[PDB]
């Protein structure tokens, strides 16, 4: 999993060598953003259920045929707005991971890889997630470097479905 | 591989939960103590060549029919190979004591090795004595109260110390 | 050269990545050990030449053919003196190099590559520079964050030559 | 590569020196600036992909030559090329930016891409046009004073938009 | 491209030999099928705007949002139904290339080769051309084996999109 | 890979003897009934997307533990991997059927496959109901006489559905 | 075996992908060519012992010493042209394997890979094996379509001797 | 590659437009000679070695300097190089044949081969005389009425003629 | 690989020790009789094609059932296949004879080839029946008092036969 | 191993052909040449304690701190002094070893392969086995060219360690 | 070209080497056997046109259908004589040329490489060839060493015939 | 490569001619001073490293600018490389001696390095230069009378000399 720690790891391995000094600043530069990334981690948590309620609300806004028409990939049934509801929390799931971990490695691996073929074969629409998290972005109440974790990998999702 | 961080975030994506209020307080605690964990990193790799060559020359004089001719670190191809296997288990180890984690130490090193050994016929037994040494010297460097602030590092030298008995069973 | 920059962008280069906080917390890392490294480096450079010619002498003193032994490898004419001096101020100036860049970089490129040929080919013994370079880190005379510093790169070398 | 300090190094270096008191005070004014580079960094990498597409967008409203049936532009296949170099030129700038030299930008993407481009018959004063458009909303998405802390970035901005203008050049 | 000519001499060729009577039956099978193919793509092409405005037109119908929502990606303005209608326009073109050359070639290289990440980059939905092509299907007229080849064609965008 | 032809010429051959009258008579019923095997691989291939799609669909919604949080069709890697197999197994069921011989599909699709998904983990049994679904889709598609010349397919349709029970056998 | 069913689905399959109507031409080129194959081989299996026996003697004739000369490579003895018979009906028989197969297949498995080989070790001339094909080829009895694919299989053999 | 029709195709794309009627008719007119076409690839094909070794054979009879100690096809590695040369034009020709289109003939013989003999010293102007033998007796061998339906194949072997002539030109 | 020489330095290796007088006698014998030697494998090189040739003939007529059609070398690709490994096994056989040490032919020919033959299902006892009859043909050349210095090659031929009993005891 | 012998074979060997008249003549050179080769190595094996012991006495002498330094790569203990003898007993016999071999197989792979690793690792000078080996270039009483053959390895040695 | 010398030079360059003794006695042993090399070539040099009539006409006598059967393969008139004659010139100037270079070099280079193909294509049978060379190993009227390095090099052609 | 003979046995092919009575007498004169060639070879190769250093010392302390900081060969890497370039021309150089002909010194060293030092900004003319002072302690070391049987080399020196002229001016 990419981690600040692991990226430093496997540089230090494929070069057969010990880790220097560069590997080592790498990881206190990650100690030290680490306040402000479990900041925005509890804050997401804490606020979960209402960040996703508030984010499928605004898709469902945005793109009302989604309620409306008949198709296994939209939300127009109960069946369909708890996948939806289900998608967008392992989206911020996974976003807290992230965050914790300090890198990307949790949307990479649990998330994004793949991500295309899933969209294309369920004709799930990448526009629809893209909203949700806009959602997440303009809803979580963070401010400072908190906010600007949060972001970052908020925008990374969403560069990922663009 | 996974560091601490990323070990209990696969543990938490497997239930498909969040990670809880006291999970994260664990974590804040591993970066509370990552300076400490940045200077025994660093204390090891800085004396590893000493580390190394004092315990094979230790090894070698209590069980000199490693070095003998026939021994399995006669030649100096062997004798560099033995001493490159105490390197780059070293190396390892300092790898897992910096990630908190022994998964790149398993993964890239230990899985396999005994039985690497047994087909080559290296004496794995011989080589966990080593390992043991390399242990006692490098837990000594990292507890060394000279040029350091003075603090509490027991837990970081017991997570070292079982990085290396966990190589040496690896083996034995 | 190897720095912790060039380090998070070839990564990412080699993956054909955007640069990612993974990588931007690298670079903060060496933006906060900066201010160790650098009093380290004004510290060895201005007292550069007494450094130089201190450790040059205990060699001498350490080994005392060096100075007597009339070959070519040896120092025991004014040709001779003048290359170590020379030598040992090269470790010097390029420990100082690292230490601005923040990674081993100069030193694996400008010294330790090829190191081990050339001690070979002119018959140098690695222990005198050792000796030379023990001699260093114990009279920069620095302290804390930047003792670290200055003698993580001394190792350094002191472990290529060993 | 090279990024500031290496550059300044092997400068130093190539006349056997070490780094003068000024060179040192002007390296550890990059240090103090950091910061305010790796938010550049991070906004133009967090904003990549609407500033690829806008741009391409425009540059094809523009010069529908490119797009139209036996256009450079033209087909899929050509579209994702064309797509993806606006996307790779842009990636090499946000590396500048980080290493605050241009070295990377000069060595691994604009280095015989005039002459890749004239064996293709890729139009570079069109490519040149949108590494423009891009040059404009990165700019305006790195001087965005929200959600910032209030300070001066305009010799970071005239840095990264010599970058860009580096690029469109290699290829005009 | 690949034809089944192409396909015939590329199989020799990557053997170093000459053709066999394994790769002239093949192009007697393709001269054979010619006529289905040819007269599917006549048809096609004599009834060409009438196809592509009746496909656009119910692409609208079936997804009216397509003509409300304001944004550069839909067809609410003449400049979006203008783009549509020239996409539908390109999807029979080059079906009708594909029915004349024997094979998937001109579908392959100018239009599927990259279309994924065409669609991702300007938030084109494909269910929106898969219903443009089920028109098609069902309105171009054909009978017997003319029939079975336009269908194929149209089928295999219809995967491609899938 | 064999065919159906090249089937019956390799057992002549090892007997060393021509073929028989009966043996050219059945090979002439394989060519006489050429034309609807072509319509058989025309229909599974034009609908390959809906048969995978919709089998899967159904695989999941009877078989939940398969797609929550630990489950081995879990997170979109995993997810895509388990659609490209649900693809893979239909396509060479398909190249099977234009063979006339299970041979194609026998050594380059199902020979090691269950030893595949016990290294694994991959649930061969589900795998197995899967292969049922797109099974039972693809012979209603096979078999269906709107448009297309009436006739029987009823020996065809039996050797398609032997190819795809000989898939799910290979992995339950 | 390369047949073109065999062809068409390993030209699918080394890319990955499902069969076309590109391929599918192919195969029903075979099928539609298959009448000719099988008239041919059947005729040449029931009139199999007269073509053998008159090729064999067509050799015999043209090449006199093959019946003097006592060496083992030659038929001066009933060993050796039981040997001889024998090998002018295993090329009679493998070029009715190609026939009925419609492509090469059989004759570059079961007789042409390894045949220079096996021709210089055992001291066999290609030319002894060239005028028992030319004499099939003059005694078959065929016409039309049939003629050309059993002409076009035995210069196959030809030009793998020559 | 291209073949005739798609060859076709691609000046139609370039354009944007649908195949007009005139060139659909035109195709037409190429799938109505097929059969011919197939004929005289299977009888170059057929008589491929004869094609080489005569014309071979009957060039280094006007040219003995080629073979004579110290020529470029002397030795029998040179020899047999030349003989392989002649034989990939005549196979590539027979590909073009097939095609009616020489793309693939340019494409993957004649493009670079002057500057390749230019390197090597194999004198092409020899070549270029090597190919027209093997056109002269291929062109007999297409056209021979004996073993045919009797008809007119004029335009085609004057297609088959501008093929090796264009072979022939890409040497001399 | 080793020949006479390195085996007996690498035992006195292995040991620790110079080499005793008595083993120099024995080496200096080695050297004395190379001579011999050379002729011996000159003499089964020059008549390699026809030990070769002379053995496959006399097994295929003592076992027809090998070349039988569905015999394991019917087919002319399976006979070079068989024609090849005869070829192989004196090749391997006349590089132990130079060596004086049987080691090549272990190593690179006979470890791992019963093995070998049977997940092909080639008969290993009638491989074994060719190699014999190799062995005699090559030690009646060998032994052959024409065009040589007559003398005593009785050692060298014992020898050479416990090479070739050594790879049919390998396969058998 | 290298020897005159393997390195035909090997050549063979590689080409996938049997030995020719080029290797059976290098054969021959290895066994004329062995007279001499067996000469030298009898001559160093009958003295080879008293080489040992002048060999060690003379590097001693030209270094003599390293009978006085302290350091365990040093000789100035009877341990170091064991440790040396055995070494340049090991060099003279595996010297020895070359002869009988009549190649440089049995130094490169006892001797030379890692040699330059544990030389640095021990902290040993190459100096010091050179001079031990330039003594028993000095002292072995062989004349001709069984004092060549000798020469020549103590000579291949030193520029291993050069 | 293969010789002693260039495969001696060839082992130590692929090894990025210094020529060893290892190689210096394979090249003396090619010294060595040069005179007996050299009185083979001379003596074959002296009686080369005889050797060459007497070996045409040899193979004549043996395979006296080639002086009958018409074909331009064949020595049934002067052309084919002219040809038959300066080939085995070939043949016999060839070993001569590797009894000088003291290896198997002239005859791989000059005449084995591709020398099965020129027999196939041109219809030429290895056998005549076989049969030439007999003729001159039985009439070169050498002996001694001298002899077993002409046979050595005619049985070597011999194999490749066979 | 060609050695001596080879040169010769080349020549005459080209010409289709058996080789002079007189060609034959001056490669038997070859032979006869091969003795002489293999000790010159054996000398040079006994002394490669000091030949090396002691040229390298020499040209650096004539050309003080090679190793001063920006200087070519300054920094342990360039300075290896400089060393290797040195030995790899002096062994080049004893294998054309050892060959008798400069055509695996011109055709594996030779060719393309002016242009490869030219292309890296390697001073030629120093090369050279030390190029010459390997020669003349090469041939001092050949000329050594002592420790050998005394005779005349001087044709052989003078045919050695040749060999590093030809690489001196072939980089300068
Ligand atoms: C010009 C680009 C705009 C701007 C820049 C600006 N930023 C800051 C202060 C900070 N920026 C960061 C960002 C990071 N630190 C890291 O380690 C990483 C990677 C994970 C990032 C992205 C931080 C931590 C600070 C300090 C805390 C804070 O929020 O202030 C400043 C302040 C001056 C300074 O150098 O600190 C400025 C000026 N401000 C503008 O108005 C421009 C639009």
């Amino acid at each position: 999993m990419k981690t600040p720690i692991t990226e430093a790891i496997a540089a230090a391995d494929t070069q057969g060598r010990f880790l220097s000094n560069t590997e080592l600043q790498a990881v206190n530069g990650r100690f030290e953003r680490a306040a402000a990334s479990m900041e925005a981690a509890r804050a997401l948590t804490n606020n979960a259920q209402q960040l996703i309620d508030g984010a499928a609300n605004a898709v469902y806004q945005k793109f009302p045929y989604t309620t409306q028409m008949q198709g296994a990939n939209f939300a127009s049934d109960s069946r369909g707005k708890s996948k939806c509801a289900r998608d967008i929390g392992y989206y911020l799931r996974i976003i807290t991971y992230s965050l914790v971990a300090g890198g990307t490695g949790p949307l990479d691996e649990y998330l994004i890889a793949g991500l295309d073929e899933i969209n294309r074969t369920f004709d799930l629409s990448p526009s629809w997630y893209v909203e949700a998290l806009k959602y997440i972005k303009a809803n979580h109440g963070l401010s400072g470097q908190a906010a600007n974790e949060a972001n970052t990998y908020i925008d990374y999702a969403i560069n990922a479905l663009s | 591989m996974l560091d601490a961080f990323a070990k209990v975030v696969s543990q938490a994506d497997t239930k498909g939960e969040f990670l809880s209020s006291a999970q994260l307080d664990a974590l804040s605690n591993v970066v509370k103590d990552g300076s400490k964990r940045l200077d025994a990193v660093n204390r090891m790799t800085s004396n590893a060549s000493t580390i190394v060559a004092n315990a094979a020359r230790s090894l070698f004089e209590e069980q000199p029919q490693l070095i003998q001719p026939g021994g399995n670190a006669y030649t100096n191809r062997r004798m560099a190979a033995c001493l490159r296997d105490m390197e780059i288990i070293l190396r390892y180890v300092t790898y897992a004591t910096l990630a908190g984690d022994s998964s790149v130490l398993d993964d890239r090193c230990l899985n396999g090795l005994r039985e690497t050994y047994q087909a080559l016929g290296v004496p794995g037994g011989s080589v966990a004595a080593g390992v043991a040494k390399m242990k006692d010297a490098a837990i000594a460097i990292v507890n060394d109260p000279n040029g350091i602030t003075k603090g509490d590092c027991s837990a970081l030298v017991s997570e070292i110390a079982s990085y290396f008995d966990r190589a040496a069973a690896a083996v034995a």
